[PDB]
């Protein structure tokens, strides 16, 4: 994977040695140049990973991971690049660091062969993202909102680096390649029960679980939009990619205790999506929006089927693409209107259309329009979880009617409706606004031709 | 523990020299000279016994060999000597060097009746090499066997074993 931990090493002086004008463009173009070049992972087979070295390997889950993340680098690249015009070069420069550094944290994280080196990079992530988070933010309330994101993130993983130590000691690897043929048998114990706890918490708390989601909603509304679009779209999924790896470790001890576990993301689901009813702020809707769709992916994992395994990958990479869609475009009001209220700027298919285009098709993969692979993993989730209980039917599907009361309301307060007649500023859709909308949605629309590339290690 | 073992009555009454401490000193050298041999295989045997048990029987060699001296000072020079050692007596350090004439006549009639010469300054320091027939003393602490040593450390120095095995690095 060394082909790609360099190039993205070696952005660092590619925007540390540029121009004091060019550096967007440079890297731009490098990163776009990156996430051509990561398509060569796509050499992966029915049986066998691409497994590259000792220290990296990627199968046909960490790859969809991979190439989303990689994407998303030049697309933060082009979002940021409006509000800090007037920005100092050096710090400018500082930003564009730590979004590289931050990829090239997730892409080794994905990436890693062995456990503590996961954990180690899933736990470096934390610093370029809250350094992010608490500088380039914008409101008063980014301090508490690097607070809440770091201090229950470790209460989650601390314990964790306890636990994978456990099984350095016991195991005598890490190795997941290795973990896959010496994987004995968890049996019903204090011990073990609080050993899968400490395996699992730290992934509930990423990605996030219902009440521990008190995090996302303050950690959204106050990040730039380059860390509200690296935290739904790839920061969420560190979750359920670490649950997957690590849920190999936890039978059958999973089948009794992941009971309320399940019962927390299969209400949490109802709830968030209650509290997207009456948001009054655009960014914490779509905050909590991305806790009812991470909630599936939860209940996905955790009855660990091949179907529910299938629909949480393609409901992350589909949730992925279209939560950072929908950060861009409440980014695209709060450019022009300089609030984030929700019923401030109202009846902009009037005067923005293609704008409202975009709106409009973001807002269908919202509320998972097929063939959209939105839909693909939402409805892979729902047979695997009809097998599961014949009655959690009614919970998807009460929470697919209120998915969609809350993805054209969000429509139908932001594009429809009077004008707001006090606001004048509303400025042409720029060049860059909707090359940003089409380069999130043009994926999301030509993976309903090729879905088979987003599912998993066992399609 | 065990029962310690202590020699009877009988086995330590001998016919101590009963003589007082500046009778002893006042005769000290031509004892140190003419007593040497039974004193010396007591000496010998008792730093090399380190048990005063182990040597009762060179110690009643030399109350024997301390009274056949100061016998024979008894038979020729009684009166001498009698006068030496009270002059001696009378001082409380006990100095030689107070009195010197009463030395003198004893050395002399000492030399002339027996034979003996008074050690010079330095001899009676000596370390002499004694001839006994009594045998080494194997054990004399009574020891018991010490325990084996840990296995030292051998064979060539390879290279370790896939680096350092420290949870992912590779060297
Ligand atoms: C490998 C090559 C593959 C090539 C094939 C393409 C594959 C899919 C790629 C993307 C396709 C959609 C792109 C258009 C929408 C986005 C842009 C936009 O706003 O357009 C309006 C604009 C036209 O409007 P305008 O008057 O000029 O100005 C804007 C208006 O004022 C204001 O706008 P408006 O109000 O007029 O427009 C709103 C209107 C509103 O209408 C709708 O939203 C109705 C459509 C959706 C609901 C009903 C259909 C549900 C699904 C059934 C159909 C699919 C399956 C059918 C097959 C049989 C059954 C299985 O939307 C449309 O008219 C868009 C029609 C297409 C919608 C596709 C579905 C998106 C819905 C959400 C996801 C649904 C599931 C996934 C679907 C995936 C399909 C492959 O379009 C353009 O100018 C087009 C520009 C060029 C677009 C290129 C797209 C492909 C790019 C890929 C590049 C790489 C590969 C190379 C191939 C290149 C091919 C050319
Ligand atoms: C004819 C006689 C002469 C022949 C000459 C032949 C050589 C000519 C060229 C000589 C120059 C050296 C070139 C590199 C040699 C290969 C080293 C390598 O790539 O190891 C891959 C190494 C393991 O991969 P592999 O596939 O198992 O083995 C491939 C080789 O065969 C690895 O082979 P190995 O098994 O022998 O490797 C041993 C072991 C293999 O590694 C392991 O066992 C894995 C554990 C390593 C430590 C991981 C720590 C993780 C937690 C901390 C992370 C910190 C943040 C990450 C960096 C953020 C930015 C600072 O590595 C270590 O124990 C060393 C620690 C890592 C240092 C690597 C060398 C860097 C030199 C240049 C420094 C420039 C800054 C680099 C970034 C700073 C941090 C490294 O990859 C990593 O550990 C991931 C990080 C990437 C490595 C460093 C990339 C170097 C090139 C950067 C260019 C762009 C720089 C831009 C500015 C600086 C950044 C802001
Ligand atoms: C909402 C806030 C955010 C989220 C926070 C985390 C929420 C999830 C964790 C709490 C959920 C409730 C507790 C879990 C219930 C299901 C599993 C379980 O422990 O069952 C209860 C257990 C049943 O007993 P038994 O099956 O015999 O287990 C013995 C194991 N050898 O019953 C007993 O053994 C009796 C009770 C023992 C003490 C329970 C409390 C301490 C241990 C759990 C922590």
């Amino acid at each position: 994977m060394l082909k790609y931990i360099i190039p993205t090493m070696m952005l660092m002086p590619l925007t540390w040695l540029s121009k004091n004008s060019m550096i967007w463009i440079n890297t731009t173009l490098h990163s776009l140049l990156i996430s051509l070049t990561s398509l060569l992972l796509l050499n992966q087979f029915g049986d066998n990973s691409l497994n590259f070295s000792l220290t990296f390997f990627s199968d046909s889950l960490s790859t969809p991971l991979l190439i989303l993340t990689m994407w998303l680098l030049p697309l933060m690249l082009m979002a940021s690049q409006h509000h800090l015009s007037k920005e100092n070069l050096a710090r400018k420069k500082l930003f564009i660091s730590m979004l590289i550094l931050l990829q090239l944290f997730l892409i080794m994280t994905f990436t890693a062969t062995e456990l503590i080196f996961f954990y180690i990079m899933f736990e470096a992530t934390l610093v370029p993202t809250l350094i992010i988070i608490t500088r380039w933010g914008n409101q008063t309330e980014r301090l508490n909102a690097g607070l809440y994101f770091l201090f229950y993130t470790l209460a989650g993983s601390l314990p964790l680096l306890v636990a994978l130590i456990y099984i350095q000691n016991t195991m005598g690897s890490l190795n997941f390649l290795i973990l896959q043929y010496w994987v004995q048998p968890m049996p019903n114990s204090w011990s073990n029960t609080f050993m899968w706890l400490a395996c699992m918490m730290a992934f509930m708390v990423k990605m996030p679980l219902y009440g521990l989601h008190l995090w996302l909603p303050k950690a959204h509304v106050e990040a730039p939009i380059a860390g509200s679009m690296v935290l739904a779209a790839i920061l969420l999924k560190l979750g359920g990619y670490g649950m997957m790896r690590i849920t190999l470790l936890l039978n059958p001890i999973t089948d009794f205790m992941a009971y309320p576990f399940i019962m927390l993301s299969l209400w949490g689901m109802i709830m968030t999506s209650s509290i997207c009813l009456r948001q009054t702020d655009l960014k914490s809707l779509i905050a909590y929006s991305s806790v009812s769709h991470m909630a599936l992916v939860i209940v996905a994992i955790l009855i660990q089927t091949p179907w529910s395994y299938m629909g949480a990958t393609a409901l992350m990479i589909a949730h992925g693409l279209t939560s950072s869609m929908l950060f861009c475009l409440a980014n695209s009001n709060y450019e022009r209107v300089h609030s984030r209220t929700m019923i401030l700027a109202r009846g902009l298919q009037t005067l923005l259309p293609l704008m409202a285009a975009w709106w409009l098709l973001a807002s269908l993969t919202n509320l998972a329009l097929p063939p959209s692979i939105n839909l693909i993993g939402e409805l892979f989730v729902v047979m695997s979880t009809f097998s599961w209980s014949n009655i959690t039917i009614i919970l998807m599907g009460l929470n697919m009617v209120i998915t969609a009361l809350y993805s054209l309301y969000m429509l139908i307060t932001t594009q429809r409706g009077k004008h707001t007649h006090h606001i004048n500023n509303i400025l042409p859709s720029f060049t860059r606004e909707n090359a940003l909308m089409s380069l999130h949605m043009l994926p999301l629309l030509l993976l309903s031709l090729n879905p088979k590339i987003i599912l998993g290690p066992l399609y | 523990p065990g029962i310690v073992e202590l020699p009877s009555l009988e086995d330590l009454k001998v016919q101590e020299v009963k003589v007082s401490s500046s009778v002893l000193k006042a005769a000290a050298h031509h004892y140190g000279a003419q007593c040497d041999k039974p004193n010396k295989e007591f000496m010998l045997c008792r730093w090399e016994e380190k048990d005063p048990r182990r040597c009762l029987e060179e110690g009643k060699l030399v109350n024997q060999c301390a009274l056949e001296f100061f016998r024979q000072i008894k038979r020729h020079c009684a009166e001498p000597f009698t006068e030496y050692w009270t002059c001696i007596d009378y001082s409380g350090l006990q100095l030689f060097r107070r009195c010197r004439k009463e030395q003198a006549q004893f050395d002399k009639c000492v030399l002339d009746k027996l034979g003996w010469v008074r050690p010079d300054l330095g001899e009676l320091s000596k370390v002499t090499k004694v001839k006994t027939d009594r045998p080494l003393p194997e054990n004399p602490y009574h020891s018991r066997a010490r325990p084996e040593p840990n296995p030292e450390v051998e064979g060539d120095l390879k290279p370790a074993r896939h680096g350092s095995r420290l949870f992912f690095w590779t060297m």
